């Protein structure tokens, strides 16, 4: 995604967000009983000598539904918890087992 | 088409309409490399498939003018103006008589 | 990750 105005540079979605369209002004945010864990995006680093930017690792294309035993509750998260005892979780992607 | 995830249930449960569940591993449509299926859990439906109907062996492809960007979609999502989806290949299965 | 399909990011 990109925010700014005369970049030359995109920005990578983080964990918790994912960008499914193409050119977004902004990251979507992750709805509860869903997370994106994408542990190698990182933002593009200036070459303060030259000013060119380098490394970009984009992000997540869409949300991963919290399996099957497993929920989440929070909407920005790259996790899910299992729930405790007494409940249970037989769908994928549920906000609340 | 059908699961049973618990000992002794008096009927086959159909997979709910986001889900789909195939005859088996070799036979499976569109299913990725670790998930086997052994009669106990229905799997979501890929990214750009969809289904809507209950206890069906194979997710159904989206058309040309829609998309479907998440998992285990009930319906597809319809192309807004501006944008549009054309997949030639695009094709449900068909089915052995 | 149990009944995922097309896999996704690990937890
Ligand atoms: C590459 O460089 C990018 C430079 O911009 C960078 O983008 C920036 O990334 C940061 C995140 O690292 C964005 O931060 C923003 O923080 C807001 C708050 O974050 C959390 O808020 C919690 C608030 O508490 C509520 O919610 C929690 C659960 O979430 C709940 O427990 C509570 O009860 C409350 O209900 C707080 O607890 C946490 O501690 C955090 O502070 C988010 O809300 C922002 O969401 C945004 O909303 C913006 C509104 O305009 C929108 O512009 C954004 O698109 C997005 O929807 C966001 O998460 C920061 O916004 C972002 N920069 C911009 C301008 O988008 C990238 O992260 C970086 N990439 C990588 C991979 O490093
Ligand atoms: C694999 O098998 C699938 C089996 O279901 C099959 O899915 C079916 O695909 C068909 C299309 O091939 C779906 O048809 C539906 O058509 C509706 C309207 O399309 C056009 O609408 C015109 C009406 O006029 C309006 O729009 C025109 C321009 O679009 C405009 O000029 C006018 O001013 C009006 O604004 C009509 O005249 C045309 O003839 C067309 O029919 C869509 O709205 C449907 O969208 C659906 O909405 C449903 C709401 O409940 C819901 O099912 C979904 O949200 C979906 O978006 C849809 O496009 C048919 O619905 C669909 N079946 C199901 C059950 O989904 C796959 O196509 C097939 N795949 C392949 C690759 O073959």
């Amino acid at each position: 995604f990109n925010d700014e105005f005369s970049q030359p540079v995109c920005k990578a979605c983080w964990s918790g967000s994912f960008a499914s369209k193409r050119g977004l002004p902004t990251c979507e945010i992750a709805q509860p009983g869903t997370f994106t864990n994408v542990a190698a995006a990182a933002n593009a680093t200036f070459n303060t000598a030259t000013l060119i930017p380098t490394g970009l690792v984009k992000g997540a294309q869409a949300p991963t539904p919290c399996g099957m035993g497993y929920f989440q509750s929070s909407a920005e998260t790259t996790t899910c918890t299992a729930c405790a005892v007494g409940t249970y979780a037989d769908q994928a992607g549920l906000a609340a087992c | 088409g059908y699961y049973t995830d618990v000992d002794g249930l008096p009927i086959q449960l159909p997979c709910k309409p986001g889900t789909f569940m195939p005859f088996d591993t070799a036979t499976a449509n569109l299913l990725d490399t670790g998930l086997t299926v052994d009669g106990t859990q229905c799997y979501t439906c890929q990214t750009g498939t969809f289904n809507d109907e209950f206890s069906q062996p194979v997710c159904k492809a989206c058309w040309s003018g829609s998309f479907a960007s998440k998992r285990g979609l009930p319906t597809c999502e319809i192309a807004q103006p501006g944008t549009f989806t054309n997949v030639a290949a695009a094709a449900n299965a068909t089915f052995n008589t | 990750g149990g009944g995922v399909n097309q896999n996704g990011d690990p937890v």
